[PDB]
């Protein structure tokens, strides 16, 4: 069972 | 009903500011049950669209369509 996880890296 | 995989793909088509706006909308509406990871130290978010309510998913989808 596939799930797309959305990882978002912000400016630090 | 939002197609979650098309939503996830479409979210990567946003520019940096609009994707930050997605992060803003999600963190402003999030509850522990929607399983949003926000590593505050590392400035990173992991969104599990499969744990979001349908109204928020619809808002995200319309947001993607409006900004692409």
């Amino acid at each position: 069972e596939p799930k797309l996880l959305l990882k978002i890296n912000l400016k630090k | 009903s939002v197609d979650l995989e098309k939503l996830a793909f479409g979210l990567t088509k946003l520019n940096e500011d609009d994707l930050v706006g997605v992060v803003q909308m999600v963190t402003d509406n999030k509850t522990p049950e929607m399983n949003v990871t926000n590593n505050v130290e590392e400035g990173e978010f992991i969104i599990d669209l499969y744990s979001l309510p349908e109204g928020l998913l619809k808002s995200l989808w319309d947001y993607v369509k409006k900004n692409t």
